[PDB]
């Protein structure tokens, strides 16, 4: 009310309203799902269009051969953060000849988002990210929120009506975690998960966006006729 | 009324932020006192440790700035420590640049000038503290100089600071009316500490145990704080008289 | 007052949302993408009859394979175009090739959000960036001051945008010829324009693989206007 | 006085055919009259069917290859996974090299 | 009024309302504790299991500074991480110049001055965390607790977060019943109990226990996490006491 | 942050006026009147000191009239402290021009630059404008004798006769009435004093409440002399014209 | 972080008033009375030493300050603002004058430099004006003896005699009756003490009054001998005993 | 540095500071530009509340940017000096690098670009000035007349006016100026410009300034008597 | 670059400047004009380091032309020469100084007097009846000491100048490919085409 003019101001109950309003931009964004087994990690994203004449807004971004994310909210902020991740992944490779750990990737994003919430003039990032990766400690899935809070999970979903997919994954936890050495079945579980967040619309050929990373699989994105298999 | 939020003049020629910083001084509810002997300068302060979980050895409002200068603070600990760290750096730098130990009164002026800057420049707030500096200066002898959030400073024959400061002040005033002199006519610093504690007991009207007090003593070429057992020994001497 | 980069309670940047209102006040611009080329057309909208309408430059060349049409506070577009042209030429210098239409659009959209307390406010102008490259062929992009860009088969921006977009929805198909697309822009411009459409108050342009980006003459557009009126009367 | 350059020796060779191309190089690395390695490769697969070697001062050579490999990576990110053509790679390398016009990479480069 | 809208503005009381508002964010956060022991310190924290989908043991909240200092905090987790990052820089520059690892009191002031600096200007926000930290140095064991204002003291036991009063009460009993001192292995077991008892103030979601420790004898003066058999032993001890 | 306390000194009103410039002009309207009159053979500068006290040292005082170089002088109306900042800039600017071209600065060039400085304070920087209006009186070999004025807006204009400060409306009417183009310096001296004597808020105009200066070619052959009048010299010129 | 106050905190109000300057002058009005009188062969400046506490040593607090060997200064208003001005005034005398010309600045020019500092606090970003009025007394070879007043605006005026602060209105009236152009220095010290007794309420002696003169050269106060041209400082601060001597024949 | 974003968007999609700068232009004295077949003429109003002026030394309303291009304006006078100076510097800089004087379109584009930069730069307000820029390109006999405004938009005009009561004089020019046949001679163009100002001015004495620009750096300012002859001729023909 | 001369007579200033531009063992050009018009009644000839000469001349030209437009007034030859001297005086203590020597010939319209200023690359200004830079002076100065009179006409000045060029063509080691002569007077600047 009087305490939402900028990010530098706390409310009387100890709340940062600009950070909460940035969080609200994620809820308006299109649904995306993340899940993993022990061998692979999968991102499934529902893309959104302006109208029938427009293209469908690309949700998934590659960061390295072994890491990438899906976005929900302000796309330009996801571009800024994914670019920062690309640089940090790249710095780790050039200097240390070392693939960047997915956990450290999260720690770096947390600290970048935090600085924007404690200084005058700047603003919080208006986007949520789901980072998947395969590193030296197996498959990983992270959930980034622009408050700074990063969380490692077996599965999750963010965006509009994400609670439907999140409930499904909470029931299916024991099934999909043991889909080891089988990419297609782990995607199928992810496609079935995102389907629980659909209303009126259904998954079409240029609407669905899938990505996968794993043991002997680089981070690759599937769009168009390549995702017709999973409808 | 944004003239009450930052350090600019109000219609009646006042700086409200400076005045409110003065009120932050008493937020700890601690009373301090400082007096001068022949050879020494004693400073005493109340020590209140309410929480049982606190480590009482780390609860302190007296600071060793340099080897010769000591400082007691009335005000919140963060601002107290802020002021202490800066004073330490300033005293060290002074020695390096000018080849001799920074006098008590010169440090007081320097910290006062820094406090003045916060009353004029808008981006910096005043510190909510009153800094009492004590030493045995090699030129001026026993010395007590005190700084406040307004940037004011002055030397003292003796002084007191805190919520019940006025009761302690008049207690000391009445003594110096009677003695007809500027200091405590006493040979050892031990008895000057006994004087300081005695006159605080009379003014505040409370008794003190060893853990209720905190004592700093400045002699020629060193300033030091007393331990609990050093104070207990000092309390026993008062009781047996 | 309040911060420039402040979020509203609904999760949108105030200044970005206000700049979008400025773009709605601007003159109409329409783009249509086909397999034979991309057409760009604009409403000139002279404020007075004494103003020489040929000096109204609302369609602009970025490179030989990329064109651009604008709508809103058109003065703000000068530094955007300047950056686009430099980006296009600079890429050719570094890589000895034409730059992808998408990569050019992305480079322009990076400027968009570089504002705050960098420039003092967002841009008050939307751009239609039309071009061709070897990889993705004929492309039309809509670049906003939010930093977002969408590819389109066809798109209208400006004051008559919502009315024109609904018309483009029905009329566009994947087998449109270039000639058909030229007439369709003129048709839809004439519908949404306040004053009566002619060669002086409206301008056409296109980009083809063979001839590159070309702004049409007033003589050439006039014949396409005459051809359009005859075809509508013919049924 | 400190000399920032050295000569690691070796030799490389590129030949182009009708539908193929070779880039060869010996595996010996040397300083003065001593052998450092009998097998230290200096012809590298950089991706996009581009092979590269930067023979001369090995530290500058490795630095350049490392930078070009990185340039290929960022070309994919910035331009939608587009294949870097051999002619485009060449022009990119010119800018890498000339960027150090006044403190050069002491290498003969072949791709 | 309007004295609470801007940081670094004194109210007519002499208070900085923005700092007090940051304390409310700390009070909202999960419970965390610190226990000083014979030859070291023990830290513990409550991790709320929001979902089955959280990977157990893989959202670590306790952070190490240098090799000998442990830090835990309650409130805004990102703010805590920012403070530790600074701590690590402060500890690194101390060791760079002075060779010896940073003493705990020395380290405590480096954070304290940094946190206090964020109450001096309106262009910055105060920290939304109370930080419990400590370790073992040349002078023995030290435990500290630092607050949004920059205020810190040494502690025998320390607690902060939503269940601070429950934990404080339980800590006060340990100080009374063990005047000669508490051992390192005991303090790990007690820490588990106190988190389980303090969980009664946050009992909608069930939780995950996380403990760490520095001890001159048990961990050789270095910070380590309690895992495996020793962790399960402390959990079982805590489970037996609640029933 | 600090946005809360920003007055925004360099903005437009809805009517298209600069708030701070208008208010600075309102300040200047209460300052002591200063008059400039340009004759064919010289220039007069006259100014009224602000409510003098009897114990003010009059002979070793400088409030209104300042020397910029040997050929140019200014009469001040507004904040003296502000004027001195601008005067020292102008003095320096004159010496830069002399050092560069080995020629005394043309009057307009000095005026333009000083007025451009004032302009800057109204368009950028977020600072308050200078609460000062100048009357520039000077000579160069291009335009001869010249009178200019500048104000806080940074706008300057040329004049045959002009007043700034208090009662300019009444003063300008009286100058417009009695001024003519073939006028001499001695006549202009008399006009300047008569105008102040009628527009003054004081009871009677006396020597101790005035500063006076002339710029004549009254030196020996084709050269300009600046005369800043002494107290006794103002007393004599006041008796000579029949005011006291 | 960083000083984000790059804008003026003193601005013109619709009426043409500069609010902060007016309010600074109000702070000067509240302040303790000080005065200055110019004689034929000297200048005197004086003020009351308002003690904050009787335990406080009023000797350590110096309201009358030496700026150069021939120039002194006294104030009314906020003491801390005065103290920093004296520091800056002393330094500027060296940097902008003595290090260039090899000699101390004349009174009028040092006053001008102080005025400049006080004007900048009226216009620069993120600062309030100084809450003091200064009275600067001094001597230099070509201007002789002089006395200046400097206000928060940065404006300065030369005076034969004047007073500032608490009871300035009454004090200026008293000085108008007693001042003439033939006053010797001792006569001016006498008048200064008479004028100051009116404004002082409590004790009136050498320990509660601070008074200094700009008079003849003092070779004894120079510290060295041998250079004939160097004859010593014209600024002298009168001792507590020296004041009490003149209070008996009052 | 002073960073504040002074020019910003409002809920209805307007930048008020830019729009309020247009009000300053509307307050300013009227200026008119008319281009003929082989010339351009710039007319300017001078308000007659100022007597006892010295017209020798007072800043003239029309300013030469180069020997072949001129700039008149309406709005804040102090602001206009800054634009003129920048334009003059750019005019010489163009000659230095391209070895050819500026085109009128290029000089306009530069000045307009400066005006635009001040609508989205931190710490600055927009220029309270609209300009009319007129002249002839190098080795070209086609007349050029351009207009700029605080927002930064610019465009070419057969004839145009700006400043106070400009909507009255634009109404006059819209019916009296024929596109098919512009003023064939210098006299015809000056007369139409003087006529258009006489709709607004008051008296045709020392209130109207006229500056004629012809090809190949041929610029001259008319005197009082020369302008007064047009005023005398128009009034006699009017009485009919 | 090499030979630049200057002669001030009764009513004009005459500047002669060599046409050759040599680099290495090749005369690249034999028709080079080593001068720039700074203003209608002021001409500057120049000689020195390759590149620096023209860059400096044009930089000065731009500044004087800017002044002319701003004030609508021609700067005096004395004023221009002082501006040029100061630029060279700054230059000499720079990281890389302009190695350019100049002659400034102008007609002062206020005084109705021709003026010739000789300024070297250090910023050493002198007003002279006749001037030269480089080795040229070693022949021409002694020749002009003898033959020069202050009251000469422009035609007499051109014959005096011919006498200098003949001597230089006889005794100089390098072929400088003759000179371009220009006259500066009350009516402005004009070039003598047949010399
Ligand atoms: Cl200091
Ligand atoms: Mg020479």
């Amino acid at each position: 009310n009087n305490y939402d003019g900028d990010t530098v101001t706390f409310s009387p109950t100890g709340r940062l309203f600009q950070v909460e309003y940035a969080l609200e931009a994620i809820k308006q964004g299109s649904v995306t799902v993340g899940l993993r087994s022990n061998t692979h990690a999968v991102l499934v994203a529902l893309k959104r269009n302006a109208d029938e004449l427009s293209s469908y807004q690309k949700k998934i971004i590659k960061c390295d051969e072994h890491m990438g994310l899906s976005l929900a909210g302000l796309a330009p902020d996801a571009r800024v953060l994914s670019n920062y991740l690309r640089q940090q992944c790249n710095y780790s490779s050039l200097v240390f000849n070392r693939k960047l750990a997915v956990e450290r990737a999260g720690h770096l994003l947390c600290d970048k988002a935090q600085k924007n919430t404690q200084s005058y003039g700047g603003r919080p990032y208006g986007v949520g990210l789901l980072i998947i990766g395969y590193d030296k400690s197996g498959a990983h899935l992270l959930e980034f929120q622009p408050s700074g809070n990063v969380t490692e999970l077996y599965g999750t979903a963010i965006g509009a009506r994400s609670q439907g997919a999140k409930t499904y994954l909470e029931r299916t936890l024991d099934t999909f975690i043991k889909i080891d050495g089988n990419p297609d079945e782990l995607i199928k579980a992810g496609v079935e998960a995102i389907s629980q967040s659909l209303r009126d619309e259904s998954l079409t050929v240029d609407n669905l966006s899938i990505a996968i990373v794993g043991k002997d699989t680089p981070f690759t994105i599937y769009d168009g006729e390549a995702v017709a298999k999973y409808i | 009324g944004y003239d009450r939020h930052i350090t600019i003049f109000s219609p009646e020629g006042r700086l409200y932020q400076v005045e409110y910083a003065f009120k932050a001084t008493n937020q700890t509810n601690i009373n301090s006192l400082a007096v001068r002997g022949k050879d020494c300068t004693v400073v005493i302060s109340q020590k209140k440790v309410p929480d049982k979980l606190l480590d009482p050895t780390t609860v302190s409002y007296i600071f060793c700035i340099s080897r010769t200068i000591g400082m007691v603070v009335n005000g919140p600990i963060p601002d107290a420590r802020n002021a202490a760290l800066r004073a330490k750096a300033e005293a060290a730098e002074f020695r390096y640049k000018y080849g001799y130990d920074m006098p008590c009164d010169v440090l007081a002026k320097r910290m006062a000038n820094l406090s003045q800057i916060y009353t004029q420049r808008a981006y910096m707030r005043p510190l909510g503290v009153i800094l009492t500096f004590v030493s045995v200066d090699e030129e001026l002898g026993p010395s007590i100089y005190k700084t406040d959030p307004a940037g004011y400073y002055v030397g003292y024959k003796a002084t007191a600071t805190g919520p019940k400061q006025q009761e302690i002040t008049t207690n000391l005033e009445n003594h110096f009316k009677k003695s007809k002199i500027d200091h405590i006519n006493e040979e050892s610093w031990e008895k000057v500490v006994e004087f300081a504690i005695t006159h605080m007991i009379d003014a505040l009207g409370t008794e003190f145990s060893k853990n209720d007090l905190e004592v700093g003593v400045a002699t020629k070429d060193k300033f030091f704080t007393l331990s609990a057992e050093n104070i207990e020994e000092r309390l026993v001497a008062i009781a047996e008289q | 007052d309040r911060g420039v980069s402040t979020f509203s309670p609904e999760g949108r940047l105030f200044q970005v949302e206000y700049s979008l209102e400025a773009i709605k006040l601007g003159s109409t611009a329409i783009g249509i993408a086909t397999k034979e080329g991309v057409v760009l057309g604009v409403e000139k909208r002279a404020t007075s009859p004494l103003l020489e309408s040929d000096s109204i430059e609302k369609i602009v060349e970025i490179d030989r394979h990329i064109g651009c049409a604008m709508s809103g506070l058109t003065a703000d577009a000068r530094s955007m175009i300047e950056h686009a042209r430099t980006a296009a030429v600079t890429h050719n210098l570094y890589y000895d090739e034409d730059i992808n239409v998408e990569s050019l659009t992305q480079s322009v959209c990076d400027l968009a959000l570089r504002f705050g307390e960098l420039m003092s406010r967002p841009f008050g102008v939307a751009l239609l960036i039309a071009g061709h490259d070897a990889d993705d062929g004929y492309q039309l992009f809509h670049a906003e001051p939010s930093g977002t860009f969408y590819r389109y088969n066809a798109k209208a921006i400006g004051s008559g945008s919502e009315g024109a977009q609904a018309e483009l929805l029905n009329e566009w198909h994947s087998s449109l010829t270039l000639k058909e697309a030229e007439l369709l822009v003129l048709k839809i411009l004439k519908q949404v324009m306040e004053e009566k459409l002619d060669e002086n108050n409206a301008q056409l342009s296109c980009i083809t693989k063979q001839d590159g980006f070309k702004i049409y003459d007033n003589e050439k557009t006039a014949e396409l206007i005459k051809e359009l009126k005859e075809k509508e009367a013919a049924e | 006085q400190f000399n920032p350059y050295g000569d690691n020796g070796g030799t490389i060779l590129g030949i182009a055919g009708e539908d193929f191309a070779v880039l060869a190089g010996d595996t010996r690395n040397i300083t003065d009259y001593s052998i450092n390695s009998r097998y230290e490769p200096k012809v590298f697969d950089c991706g996009d069917n581009i092979v590269m070697s930067a023979n001369g001062f090995a530290a500058d050579g490795d630095a350049l290859v490392k930078r070009f490999k990185n340039s290929v990576k960022w070309y994919h990110f910035d331009h939608n996974d587009k294949k870097l053509s051999i002619n485009s790679a060449a022009r990119n390398i010119q800018h890498l090299l000339y960027g150090k016009r006044f403190f050069p990479y002491y290498v003969h480069t072949i791709i | 009024t309007g004295y609470d809208l801007s940081n670094s503005v004194f109210s007519p009381d002499g208070r900085n309302f923005q700092v007090e508002y940051a304390v409310k964010a700390v009070e909202n956060g999960t419970t965390s504790i610190g226990i000083k022991c014979n030859d070291g310190v023990v830290f513990a924290v409550e991790k709320l299991i929001t979902s089955k989908l959280l990977v157990p043991q893989k959202n670590v909240k306790i952070q190490v500074v240098d090799r000998h200092i442990g830090c835990v905090y309650s409130g805004l987790i990102p703010d805590g991480r920012h403070l530790v990052n600074r701590g690590r820089e402060e500890a690194a520059s101390f060791k760079k110049l002075y060779k010896t690892p940073i003493p705990i009191p020395a380290f405590a002031d480096r954070l304290g001055q940094y946190v206090q600096a964020h109450t001096l200007y309106n262009s910055v926000r105060p920290f939304g965390v109370s930080t419990i930290f400590g370790g073992v140095d040349k002078n023995g064991a030290h435990l500290y607790m630092l607050e949004p204002s920059g205020s810190y003291w040494g502690y025998k036991g320390a607690a902060t977060g939503k269940g601070r009063q429950s934990a404080k009460a339980e800590l006060e009993k340990l100080v009374d019943h063990h005047p000669e001192g508490l051992s390192a292995r005991e303090a790990v077991k007690q820490a588990a109990k106190i988190i389980y008892l303090a969980h009664e103030d946050n009992k909608e979601k069930d939780f995950e226990l996380e403990i760490s420790w520095c001890s001159l004898s048990e961990t050789n003066g270095l910070h380590k996490f309690v895992k495996g058999d020793l962790l399960q032993e402390a959990i079982d001890f805590a489970q037996k006491e609640i029933n | 942050g600090s946005r809360r306390y920003d007055s925004r000194t360099t903005i437009f009103s809805p009517e298209g006026r600069l708030y701070q410039v208008e208010y600075a002009l309102e300040s200047i309207s209460h300052a002591g009147t200063a008059i400039g009159i340009m004759a064919s053979d010289g220039i007069v500068l006259a100014a009224e000191r602000k409510v003098t006290s009897t114990l003010l040292e009059q002979d070793t005082s400088t409030e209104k009239l300042y020397k910029l170089n040997d050929k140019i002088a200014v009469a001040v109306a507004g904040l003296t402290a502000d004027a001195e900042i601008l005067i020292n800039t102008a003095r320096i600017h004159a010496q830069n021009y002399l050092k560069t071209y080995n020629e005394d600065i043309p009057v307009e060039i000095l005026v333009r630059r000083l007025s451009d400085i004032k302009q800057g304070y109204t368009q950028h920087g977020g600072l308050r404008p200078f609460g000062v209006s100048f009357i520039y009186a000077g000579y160069d070999d291009r335009y001869g004798y010249q009178l200019y004025t500048s104000n806080p807006s940074g706008n300057y204009t040329g004049w045959k006769a002009i007043s700034v400060g208090a009662n300019t409306s009444a003063a300008q009417t009286l100058l417009q009435m009695d001024y003519k183009d073939d006028m001499k310096v001695d006549d202009a001296i008399e006009l300047a004093l008569k105008t102040l004597s009628k527009t003054t808020d004081s009871s009677a105009l006396t020597y101790d409440r005035l500063e006076f200066a002339t710029i004549r070619k009254g030196a020996n052959d084709g050269e300009v002399y600046q005369k800043i009048f002494k107290p006794q010299e103002i007393k004599d010129i006041l008796v000579k014209t029949g005011i006291t | 972080m960083t000083d984000r106050y790059s804008f003026s905190l003193t601005t013109f109000s619709p009426s043409g008033k500069l609010g902060q300057i007016d309010y600074a002058l109000t702070a000067v009005k509240q302040g303790v009375t000080s005065l200055g009188i110019k004689a034929t062969n000297g200048v005197v400046i004086a003020t009351e030493k308002k003690s904050s506490s009787p335990l406080a040593m009023s000797e350590t607090l110096s309201k009358v300050s030496l700026l150069t060997p021939d120039i002194g200064a006294v104030y009314s208003g906020m003491g801390p603002d005065y103290r920093v001005l004296v520091d800056k005034s002393r330094k500027v005398a060296h940097t902008s004058y003595k290090r260039i010309y090899g000699e101390y600045p004349p009174t009028k020019l040092l006053v001008s430099e102080v005025a400049k500092i006080m004007q900048e606090a009226t216009q620069s970003g993120g600062v309030r004006p100084f809450g003091v009025s200064l009275l600067i007394a001094g001597h230099d070879e070509f201007n002789g003896f002089s006395l200046y007043q400097v206000d928060p605006s940065g404006s300065y005026f030369p005076w034969k005699a004047t007073a500032i602060g608490k009871g300035s209105v009454a004090a200026k009236t008293f000085l108008e009756k007693r001042w003439n152009d033939e006053l010797e220095l001792e006569d001016a010290i006498h008048i200064a003490l008479l004028t100051l007794k009116e404004s002082v309420e409590g004790e009136f002696n050498g320990d509660t009054i601070e008074l200094a003169i700009i008079g003849d050269e003092n070779p004894d106060l120079l510290g060295y001998t041998g250079i004939p041209t160097d004859k010593g400082p014209r600024f002298r601060k009168l001792t507590s005993q020296e004041i009490n001597d003149r209070l008996e024949a009052l | 540095g002073y960073d504040r974003a002074l020019s910003i968007f409002s809920p209805d999609g307007h930048i008020f500071q830019v729009e309020y700068a247009l009000e300053a232009v509307k307050r300013g004295t009227c200026a008119v530009g008319v281009k003929g077949k082989n010339c351009v003429v710039l007319g300017c109003e001078r308000r007659s509340t100022l007597k006892l002026q010295d017209t020798r030394i007072t800043p003239s309303k029309v300013s030469k940017i180069d020997s072949h291009v001129v700039l008149s304006f309406s709005g804040l006078n102090a602001d206009s000096r800054i634009l003129i100076e920048k334009a003059r510097v750019e005019a010489q800089s163009h000659r230095l690098t391209l070895e050819d004087p500026v085109t009128v379109e290029y000089l306009t584009r530069y000045v307009a670009g400066v005006q635009q930069r001040y609508t989205q730069s931190g710490g600055v307000r927009p220029f309270g000035v609209s300009t009319l820029i007129a002249g002839f390109d190098p080795r070209d006999d086609e007349p050029k007349l351009y207009q700029t405004e605080p927002s930064g938009i610019y465009s070419s005009w057969s004839a145009q006016t700006i400043g106070r009561n400009s909507k009255t004089v634009r109404e006059f020019l819209e019916k009296n100026y024929d596109r098919k046949e512009p003023p064939a001679t210098v006299e015809e163009c000056v007369k139409l410009t003087v006529r258009s100002l006489l709709e607004v001015v008051q008296t045709g004495a020392k209130n109207i300034e006229i500056t004629v620009v012809k090809p190949d750096s041929d610029i001259v300012a008319l005197s009082s008597e020369e302008i007064n002859q047009y005023v005398t001729q128009i009034e006699q023909e009017k009485q009919e | 670059m090499d030979i630049i001369l200057g002669i001030r007579v009764q009513d004009s200033v005459i500047l002669a400047s060599s046409k050759a531009v040599t680099r290495g063992i090749s005369v690249l050009k034999d028709s080079d004009d080593k001068t720039r018009q700074l203003s209608p009644h002021t001409l500057m000839s120049f000689a020195g380091e390759a590149g620096d000469t023209v860059q400096f001349a044009e930089y000065i030209q731009a500044n004087i032309q800017l002044y002319s437009i701003r004030e609508d007034y021609e700067l005096s030859p004395q004023a221009v020469s002082s501006f040029v001297r100061q630029e060279l005086a700054k230059s000499i203590r720079s990281r890389r100084p302009y190695q350019v020597n100049v002659l400034i010939g102008g007609y002062d319209k206020k005084k109705n007097k021709p003026e010739l200023y000789q300024i070297d690359y250090l910023g050493t200004k002198v007003e002279l009846p006749y001037g030269a830079h480089g080795y040229s002076g070693f022949y021409t100065f002694s020749l002009l000491d003898h033959h020069y009179r202050p009251d000469m006409t422009t035609e007499e000045g051109l014959d005096l100048l011919k006498l200098c060029v003949q001597e230089l063509e006889k005794r100089m080691p390098m072929d400088f490919k003759g000179v371009i002569v220009k006259i500066v007077d009350k009516d402005g600047i004009r070039q003598v085409d047949d010399f």
